[PDB]
């Protein structure tokens, strides 16, 4: 609330009487040693003070209070509550300053891995990867996080999530021009999708992308690769992707720019392209 | 032959209309089901957390009873 | 050659009409259907959050009571 | 050329029809799962509430 | 001539609808996948809570 | 109805028992001790009677009983049960008399936001807004409630609900409020959707609405805005919305009623029009001079 | 096979030990006052015995055991568990003999409404209506249950659920030569579907039905109804239904039965009808 | 990687710790008689070692530890946790040893059905059948497991899952088993969808399949069944499959392989095959003489 800052000042005072509580821990708990529940309610006031900080839109203060509550509560007991508090602090830190969110999420990841909870761990790994992508520029750390999350997913037969994460990783690697990994992924996912009827309509796109990656490295082997794909799937040639690839590769034998330029323009006239394909074509067809 | 081409003109008009109804229809589908997906994700997370909390709750309560 | 023209035109119009209307009504029934699952998910979300609150408060008060007894 | 493009339309419309035939059963099965999970969660909430309340009153009033 | 451009429009709309319906299928599939996990978790919690509360009540006697 | 007649008879009997229980509560608060359990039993019978009232079609009696039970229960250092009973009273009051439903819902919102559950608070905020718009003839409070619900949704990362809320509030404000906010929210939602593959090939309509909002005030700014849109979004130039606006502005510049009227009548041939766009076009046409 | 035979054998054994349990438990309660744990144990024995009866493919005895457990448990001053047992007994009795399923489901509905939960009550009401419709011919009880369920759904603001019940009731009322209820429901649902961003397409459909049933009385009233609906729904004339109805009216005006039948047959050829519409049209053609 | 080797080293250390803990646990039960904590802490050690070991990328010993901990937990009269650990061990063994996974999952299924949970048992049966048929080449046991799962689903009116299982069973039977069961199941599933809220038109394919099986039996049965379905289900009359079947039957009647071959070729060109109808048609052609 825009006018809830008087009680957020009172909530700084609430964290202050939590400070009085730690003062009790310093001196008064000698006679109140059985007041472990008192420490618990101290953490409780911590949490609700942080909560109204969140309500007051003070992201830094809310995250600081969350981290303090997590640290106080993680007295070698109730580790789940500490992990929840840490992830709450990370979510609060997502906006404004997200760096410390990274470390708190790492701590929650470690706690869950020790406990044995994997889907949440991989989801937080994806969260840190995406916050790296959208806020920072590091991609290799994002690649490692995606690899680890996909490994966790595939450990429990979570095939689709790992497949999508690996597809994103392959796209990034192709953007990062590591074509062996990209082709291996694009074609493992394509051959896996073609296995079941529910996704047999998607394999063509993966095959076409894999073909481009292959055509990127070795022209002479591109014909053999596309022939292998065609024979593997009889209904791959009929798709416009295979015909367009054949046109491009057969026109590339002779140095006529007009042929492939008009081919790509004609294809674009039916539907708009995306940045990845256009950039890949612009880079590759230069030579 | 003139009546044939007139009927085919009517048919193409009808086809445009129906493809003008199905496209918007599918977009409505997409948005609504995306909302459903987000909300199922949220509820699943909450359910799993509740499961863990109640399991540890019973563990601690039974240990406390054992202390008695 | 107008015979084949007319035959193919009749076949095309019939097939387009039938398939178009069928796909229409199909998606239509899906549209009508989705809202029930939407509201069911809403209700279950309400119920589960109520469960979570109730059990959490019960257990915390019960730990407090047990500490008081001891 | 008209014949080729109308054959392409024939293809595409057939795949669209088949795809809806695919979506229908999956959606219905999802709904069937939803109803059962809803029933079970309602049972669980009712049982939890009544059991905890009754046990708490019984173990609080005897003192 | 108008028939040909109308045909082009029909091709565009049809291919767009197909290319979006495919991913509609995909996302429907992940929703279905999530349903089983959430249901299993719900059943497990119910089973544990029932056993726990009944055993504690029996011990109370 | 014999069923309803006996139902009301037993409801009156339960009301008499509730009077007995409230006098018991007063006696246990002033005459005895430990009445907390007795008044909790009073609350239980009150809830039974109120739910039976709801089954009995006496919505007003059910809501009154629920509100009384809630306010009586508030004294036992408990809040969530109070929140549930208050929301139940508001739901009962939704039909018949919803005014007190508004206030009880405000109380429930306050309790929930004090506790911490944002999503439920936002859901109740949008419920309040929708009931207010459907049954109360006033929009500013609706435009306000939509804004808080949007803030709550976007603050918790729930993007879709916030996006729809912003779109609805901006569209409603455009009709009766200054168009700068309409422009701002429409542009924001369009830009956010452009990258997202969901609404990317439907954001053209939002751009069209923003272009109309620009067109309403002045010409030159509208031309600049549409040029900026087509520059940022190249696939917007080919859109049916861009040719529409270009011909419309060409007609408006020359001050010819017939061309604009016949153009809009034609474009109507495709589908038809909507309650907002027709009024929009009429309003902008009326000031052609 | 052998699994079922065994299940039945040890289930008869368990029923023997269960009757021994109840007898010896009441004896022990009288002679020693051991509390109420033994009654609960007998209840769980009844539950597991009924479940293994169900596994043994003997629904009548499983439902009997479920009912016995429910009555004993509610005798133990507990309802929710008793209600669950009653609904389980009703489900078991659904097949084979559903007559007592009706009464037990009514008892479950009664206890649910006494507790005050409505949605489950409406669900059970519609289930009982379906049982009456499928297994019995007393459509009046089905109408009563359907309208009660519609009342419950509408009272709980579940408009979509109420509309289905209202349409079912309107169709059934139109079947039994009563048109006031059918006309009212059809027109009300058509009006309520006017402003639906989704359902608007079908607003016409319901309207059409009403006119047909409204034509069962006379001609001029049907003309007034169609024109009024047309003014209310400006686009209604676009569809063929209005053209077909005008053809019917004009043909019937001048005793042109042949044109009436030929137009009906043509509309059937382009789009086939159902039993309801065919019967209504033939009944109309009778005069 | 260091993480792997360290995980395996600490896993061996903690497995030895668990073994010595259980032996000292047996010693202490008589020596001090502390109750049963000793065993439960040993089981916790076992479970932690197993989970962190399956994080070590090694599966077989992880599942073995899971099974051992589950057994040492079940020997303390705790069943549901032991059954869940059995299921987890089966999942781990899925990629290690199919036989052990199958045995553990059968144990879990039997204990679950003893508890009274049918849906979980049916899901486990379906998983058993899927793993059995995907890697081990055999059907009849898979058919029995699918039938059991369908029966369990029908026991709790799970119509959709039972329908899908019966359809798969009938397809498998038609491919290999005799056609009476396939005919019955296909006809029943096709006729149980005439009032389908969303599948009011998909049953035609099922009907066609049934007809194909009838034509697998004899031409006379083929025509009689085609007629029966024609009158019983009017819509199938206007289906393309009906015309195709009529053409194929009339061609096969006069013993002109060219007509049959051209009919199947044009049908496939018009619409793609499915790899199941093609084999059936080839078998039919093989008996043209």
């Amino acid at each position: 609330g825009m006018d809830t800052s008087g009680k957020q000042a009172e909530a700084m005072a609430l964290l202050a009487e939590a400070e009085r509580k730690v003062k009790n821990s310093q001196s008064f708990f000698s006679g109140l040693f059985g007041g472990s529940s008192k420490i618990e309610e101290a953490c409780e006031i911590y949490a609700r003070a942080a909560n109204m900080f969140k309500m007051a839109k003070n992201w830094s203060a809310a995250g600081n209070a969350f981290c303090q509550a997590a640290q106080l509560h993680l007295q070698l007991q109730s580790k789940h509550d500490a992990a929840t508090c840490f992830v709450d602090a990370g979510n609060a830190f997502k906006k404004a300053d997200p760096q410390e969110a990274i470390n708190c999420l790492m701590r929650a990841i470690e706690i869950y891995t020790d406990m044995g909870r994997f889907t949440i761990a991989a989801k937080h790994h994806i969260s840190i990867a995406e916050i790296y992508e959208t806020e920072l520029v590091d991609v290799e750390k994002a690649i490692a996080h995606y690899e680890q999350s996909a490994d966790y997913y595939k450990g429990e037969e979570s095939n689709s999530s790992a497949n999508k994460c690996l597809l994103k990783v392959a796209g990034y690697a192709a953007q990062l021009e590591q074509y062996q990994k990209a082709i291996d992924i694009y074609e493992q996912v394509g051959t896996s999708a073609m296995d079941s009827p529910l996704l047999k309509y998607s394999a063509k796109d993966y095959f076409f992308k894999a073909a481009l990656c292959h055509f990127c490295i070795d022209m002479l082997n591109a014909k053999l690769a596309v022939q292998k794909y065609e024979e593997l799937f009889p209904a791959f040639s009929d798709s416009r992707e295979c015909k367009l690839m054949k046109k491009l590769l057969e026109a590339h034998e002779e140095q006529n720019v007009d042929s492939y330029t008009e081919s790509v323009k004609e294809y674009d006239s039916i539907s708009r392209l995306d940045q990845w394909l256009t950039t890949m074509l612009l880079r590759i067809k230069k030579t | 032959a003139l009546s044939e081409i007139e009927t085919r003109h009517s048919e193409i008009i009808k086809l445009e209309n129906s493809i003008r109804e199905l496209h918007d229809m599918f977009m409505d589908m997409a948005m609504l089901v995306e909302s459903q997906g987000e909300m199922i994700d949220r509820i699943e997370y909450n359910v799993e957390h509740a499961v863990d909390y109640v399991e540890r709750a019973v563990s601690d309560t039974k240990k406390a009873v054992k202390y008695q | 050659r107008a015979d084949q023209l007319a035959d193919e035109s009749l076949e095309s119009t019939r097939r387009m009409l039938q398939l178009v209307e069928e796909s229409k009504d199909a998606g239509i029934r899906t549209l009508v259907m989705l809202d029930e699952q939407g509201e069911q998910l809403e209700r279950i979300e309400e119920g589960m959050d109520q469960i979570n609150k109730d059990m959490k408060e019960a257990e915390k008060n019960l730990t407090d009571l047990g500490k008081f007894a001891g």
